[PDB]
């Protein structure tokens, strides 16, 4: 009964904490000796260097399950889609803790791939949520020429279809066009005065540029912004009054990791006694077999729901991905990140503090405008 | 050398709840773990659970699942356990231990004095 | 069994004066009712003092139940027919709607 | 769980009688045994850790054997210290045996 | 001026580079003749993956990789795509594990395949449908990656199009053999077509609970796409006789031929980059060796590669990687439990069909 | 309007029943069973939405 544990971290701090809590998790009442061994690796500067070591290293050590987080440097992509491929060759289930990515969302490209941080695409699900409290109904969305920006959009428009409504437009941009100004003059001749945008850092600072440019801050409009378009050279150019999402605790890998490790030891207690078990590949060169238990392990992953983990409850959607996170709803306030309500799920509660709206309207406005100007 | 300081015995009344504190000196509170174990009289040592400071984890024993709470104080460095819906066989000695983190070859190297829980009407 | 409540029966207020509605009385031989027409509930009043009213069933029949027959392919719920005995089309007496 | 037998359950033997234990444990468990002594009211002392290496510090007249599921422990010399129980311990399981104390003879 | 090609064990491998060699030199000859070499495994490990293409990039910087394979594994299509995100060098797949075309492309990837798009096969099934008069739908599925869009897909072309199919309501199974919930499902339908969304084993496991509840009948129809049955010579004993799919075989073509065209499609790439600018265009000059994020400070290949003709071919490529004309031969289940081609749909991008309807024998 | 009478050759098939009770499209169906016999037919109906 030996089953290893593999590990691509950003920083040795953290891969000293993890080693500790899987010896923490080794007994953990049930498990017998030596039945979990910890490894870990670092974050290769070369994407194809790190997909070479990871199976040089993990793979070869007889790993049943890969942890992989963020990179150490957050503004650089260095996405660890190289890492995803060649486990998931193997059918071997990679578990991401602090990609946000929706790319990964998409099993079909990354067959083994399964992470406990929601996407950018389940932010959509919130969306509609904040418009049940206010009573939204006309609305339009901008969304750039990305795969994770059209998976958002095709979720915002399944739930909003859910109810049988459509928003009023959408609005698609390429990243990195600068001269957004003809999107934004369009997008005003609507009856709909409440924005979604779903872009780039960059982008969203050019959005929030041009919107300030052509007087689209004033009282009336709303501003509602996912986490990736607030945070950083957002902040320069982002107005009073914008409704940004946050993901309480999701850039922190140390308590993702924590419940990550605890999760698969589970999961892998429970594999170890439900039906006919095959080992995992002993290496990467000579072996062009799929695991058989690879599936199996993976279906036990996404079944897989304790509460056990220091971030609350974890529970794995239909497609294996984060359900009920906890969000955190802020208003911009003095270019200062107030919390303002909170998302457990399904409804969201706001609290005491007031909402402030662009163009320094402290009254809630209505997404309606009839602007009598009928052509 | 390791010092821990239990607090005085007690006694409650059924159904009621009980907290023990454990003041722990002398060497590194969260690099080690700290173990809860209580013994009837005249019956084999029964172990609750630990707790990792370091992390907050806490593990606990199947029997007393579901009202048994464990935090940790690194501030003071305490230990604290909480029962609740006491019985008649809670009335026991507590222990808390000291582990060695990352070792799994080392139960209980240092004992505590112990406190006594008085569970009975009388 | 299954717990999914529908609400396929459809109650339906016709009237009697225009030629689109013929309904006329059950006939006691054949099948009280041609195979043509629909049933129709109608509350009789029996005497001017007494509002007593057995819930008689009469053949409806006219271009208002072919019209209905035409759109049950579409509608696929059954209609439940039922005529007013306070007035006919009824009027805004006292903010109140008759008929 | 593992079921710890220790035999004897309880020895009656004087001052200097060499006293034997045999711990049993359900299944195997390699080595991961350890043999505490316990008085009354005090606090259990470790004395074999790994089920063959003794505590630093601990008398030499005690001497731990054993593999498999059967340990045995052997002193040659009781003590007035040595009046006391010895508990066998899995720590993978953390299951304690019933103890073997020594008592006196009557 | 350099290609690469990569081949099973099927075949000798010095038979294939002369043929190779000597494709584009009795054809249109390339002002700046590629010369190409061959390289033969019998293994597609991610790592031997890995350092064969190394190997080929220190082979003075192989312009185009040819890559076919023996297995039917798809996840390789990933792995060349991630190389193609940073080798800069483009790769085309050919009848094997490439032959499965479902991953996104990176607008950094130069990665295109000879396969056929899942909407593709969806356009080809319905249109054969019409054919047989069928205006009556009911699509099946279950929980697996990238159905969603193809349901969303084939409503709306069913929304849109003047044909006015009776499209009844689309049920999904949330697991496979629940036995609670999937006996209510599958007897809520009572039409006669249905297309199905699953995996061969789940085909299996659907079939065999349709023949429980008798929804195999002589007058069911099975139409399945090209991922379910893609192993024509694996067919389980549990697929319904007369049961037509989809798919890309070498029965009409051969894996030389794929390979020619392949090289042709290379070249004419080539030549249409030369004739618009003379630097011929180069890959990284390591594998690995780099001190900032790989880029393209030159032109790349996807613009002249839109409109490509070779030997009167139109193998052109849409802008998701997608073949503008693609063979996609549709095949029937025999009464003998065998694959026989009834139809092609290459021709113009028109369906057509060998006019033998009463293949749903009752075996 | 009496459409073709249906009969069920043993109880608890469910192997050719689901056909046969399918083509029915009355509003009114009798039965002839035993109670036994008659419970997993309600049944088979229920999960037929009948
Ligand atoms: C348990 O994990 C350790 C590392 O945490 C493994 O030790 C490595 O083993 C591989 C090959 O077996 C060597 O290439 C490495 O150099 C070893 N690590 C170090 C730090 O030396 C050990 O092999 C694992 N054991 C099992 C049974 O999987
Ligand atoms: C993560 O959360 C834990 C407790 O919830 C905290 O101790 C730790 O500092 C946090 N880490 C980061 C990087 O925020
Ligand atoms: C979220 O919190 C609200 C407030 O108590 C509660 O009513 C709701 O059930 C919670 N939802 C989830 C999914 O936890």
């Amino acid at each position: 009964k030996i089953v290893n544990i593999g590990a691509v971290l950003s920083t040795r701090k953290h891969e000293q904490m993890f080693r500790e809590a899987v010896n923490q998790a080794n007994k953990r009442h049930g498990s017998w000796k030596i039945q979990l061994n910890a490894t870990s690796v670092t974050h290769k500067p070369n994407a194809i260097q790190m997909a070479l070591s990871v199976c040089e290293d993990l793979i070869s050590s007889q790993v049943y399950a890969i942890l992989v987080s963020h990179p150490p440097t957050p503004n650089d992509h260095f996405t660890p889609t190289p890492v995803s491929y060649t486990a998931g060759f193997y059918r071997i289930p990679v578990l991401g803790l602090t990609t946000r990515m929706s790319i990964y969302s998409d099993k079909s490209i990354h067959l083994s791939f399964l992470r406990t941080v929601p996407p950018y695409s389940h932010q959509s699900s919130v969306w509609f949520e904040m418009m049940r409290v206010y009573s939204w109904n006309h609305i339009i969305l901008l969304v750039s020429d990305d795969h994770e920006g059209r998976a958002a959009q095709k979720r915002l428009e399944t739930l909003l279809e859910e109810r049988e409504s459509k928003a009023e437009k959408v609005l698609q941009f390429d990243p990195g066009t600068k001269n957004v100004t003809a999107l934004l003059m369009e997008a005003k001749e609507l009856e709909a005065r409440v924005i979604i945008l779903s872009a780039s850092e960059d982008d969203a600072a050019t959005v929030y540029r041009a919107a300030a440019m052509l007087n689209m801050t004033g009282s009336g409009y709303v501003w509602l912004v996912g986490e990736r378009e607030i945070s950083g050279n957002a902040l320069r150019y982002a107005p009073d009054g914008i409704l940004g999402l946050q993901l309480i605790n999701g850039k922190n890998e140390s308590a993702h990791i924590s419940d990550a490790v605890g999760v698969v030891a589970q999961a892998v207690h429970e594999l170890l006694e439900k039906e006919n078990i095959t080992d995992p590949p002993r290496g990467c060169v000579g072996n062009t077999n799929i695991w058989k238990t690879g599936p199996l392990f993976k279906r036990v992953l996404m079944s897989s729901k304790y509460a056990d983990g220091v971030t609350g409850r974890v529970e794995f959607n239909e497609d294996g991905d984060r359900k009920f996170a906890n969000y955190s709803i802020m208003n911009l306030q003095n270019r200062k990140l107030v919390q303002v309500g909170i998302y457990n799920g399904t409804h969201v509660i706001p609290n005491d503090r007031k909402i402030i709206w662009p163009g320094g309207e402290t009254e809630k406005p209505r997404g309606y405008q009839m602007s009598t100007r009928l052509k | 050398q390791v010092q821990l300081v239990q607090s005085g015995a007690e006694v409650r009344k059924p159904g009621a709840s009980v907290k023990v504190s454990c003041r722990a000196s002398g060497y590194s509170f969260t690099g080690y773990y700290v173990h809860w174990v209580r013994q009837a009289p005249g019956q084999g040592l029964e172990w609750l659970g630990w707790i990792n400071p370091n992390t907050g984890g806490t593990d606990y024993s199947q029997k007393f699942q579901g009202r048994v709470t464990m935090t940790r104080d690194t501030s003071i460095t305490t230990a604290y356990v909480e029962l609740s819906s006491l019985i008649s066989d809670d009335t026991a000695v507590y222990y808390c231990a000291r582990d060695a983190t990352g070792a799994a070859s080392s139960p209980f190297d240092y004992w505590g004095q112990g406190t006594l829980v008085t569970v009975s009407s009388a | 069994s299954d717990c999914e409540p529908d609400d396929n029966h459809l109650s339906i207020v016709t009237l009697e004066e225009a030629p689109f509605v013929i309904v006329e009385d059950i006939d006691p031989l054949t099948e009280t009712c041609v195979r043509n027409t629909v049933p129709c509930r109608k509350f009789v009043k029996i005497n001017n003092s007494t509002n007593e009213g057995m819930n008689v069933k009469k053949c409806c029949k006219g271009f208002c139940i072919d019209i209905l027959k035409k759109l049950s392919r579409t509608v696929k719920f059954t209609y439940d027919l039922y005529l007013v005995t306070n007035g006919k089309h009824g009027k805004k007496v006292n903010n109140v709607w008759n008929g | 769980d593992i079921q710890m037998t220790q035999s004897p359950s309880t020895l009656s033997a004087s001052v200097g009688d060499r006293v034997t234990i045999t711990c049993r444990a359900s299944q195997s468990i390699s080595s991961w045994l350890a043999w505490y002594q316990q008085r009354p009211g005090q606090a259990p002392k470790l004395l074999i850790y790994m089920a063959s290496t003794l505590q630093t510090g601990v008398p030499s007249r005690f001497s731990g054997s054993g593999s498999g599921t059967e340990f045995t422990l052997t002193i040659s010399s009781l003590q007035p210290d040595d009046f006391a129980t010895y508990y066998c311990q899995h720590y993978k399981s953390y299951s304690f045996g019933p103890g073997t104390k020594v008592d006196i003879k009557r | 001026l350099n290609i690469a090609v990569m081949l099973g064990h099927s075949h000798d491998v010095t038979e294939r580079e002369l043929r190779t060699l000597w494709g584009p030199e009795q054809a249109a000859g390339l002002p700046l003749d590629v010369n190409v070499v061959a390289l033969l495994m019998n293994r597609t490990d991610p790592k031997s993956l890995i350092t064969h293409v190394c190997d080929l990039m220190s082979g003075a910087r192989i312009h185009g990789l040819v890559f076919g394979d023996d297995t039917d594994q798809e996840a390789v299509a990933q792995m060349l795509d991630f190389i193609s995100s940073h080798t800069f060098v483009p790769i085309l797949g050919i009848h094997g594990g490439a032959s499965m075309i479902m991953a996104d492309k990176d607008p950094t990837s130069t990665f295109f395949q000879f396969g056929a798009s899942i909407q593709q096969q969806a356009t080809v099934m319905l249109k054969i449908m019409q054919d047989y008069d069928w205006h009556v739908f009911s699509l099946v599925t279950t929980i697996f990656p990238g159905y969603r869009e193809f349901i969303s897909f084939v409503k709306t072309t069913v929304d849109n199009s003047f044909v006015g199919w009776d499209m009844q309501n689309v049920i999904t199974l949330d697991t496979s053999f629940e036995d609670a919930k999937t006996q209510v499902q599958l007897k809520k339908i009572h039409s006669s077509v249905i297309l199905l969304y699953c995996s061969k084993d789940e085909a299996v496991l659907i079939l065999s609970e349709a023949r429980s509840l008798g929804l195999t009948g002589y007058d069911f129809f099975w139409i399945v796409p090209s991922l379910v049955s893609g192993n024509t010579e694996l067919i389980p004993k549990e697929f319904p006789s007369g049961l037509i799919s989809v798919s890309y075989d070498d029965w009409d073509y051969s894996l030389e031929a794929r390979v020619r065209d392949g090289i042709g499609i290379l070249t004419t790439a080539a030549s249409s980059m030369l004739e618009k600018f003379s630097y011929i265009p180069e890959a990284k000059a390591s594998c690995y060796g780099q001190m900032e994020r790989p880029e393209v400070p030159m032109h790349t290949l996807h613009p002249f590669m839109v409109n490509v003709t070779w030997d009167g071919k139109d193998l052109s490529f849409t802008e998701e990687g997608y073949q503008v004309h693609p063979r996609l031969v549709v095949i029937v289940l025999n009464k003998d439990r065998e694959w026989e081609k009834v139809g092609k749909w290459e021709n113009h991008t028109l369906s057509l069909r060998h006019a033998v309807w009463p293949r749903y024998k009752s075996f």
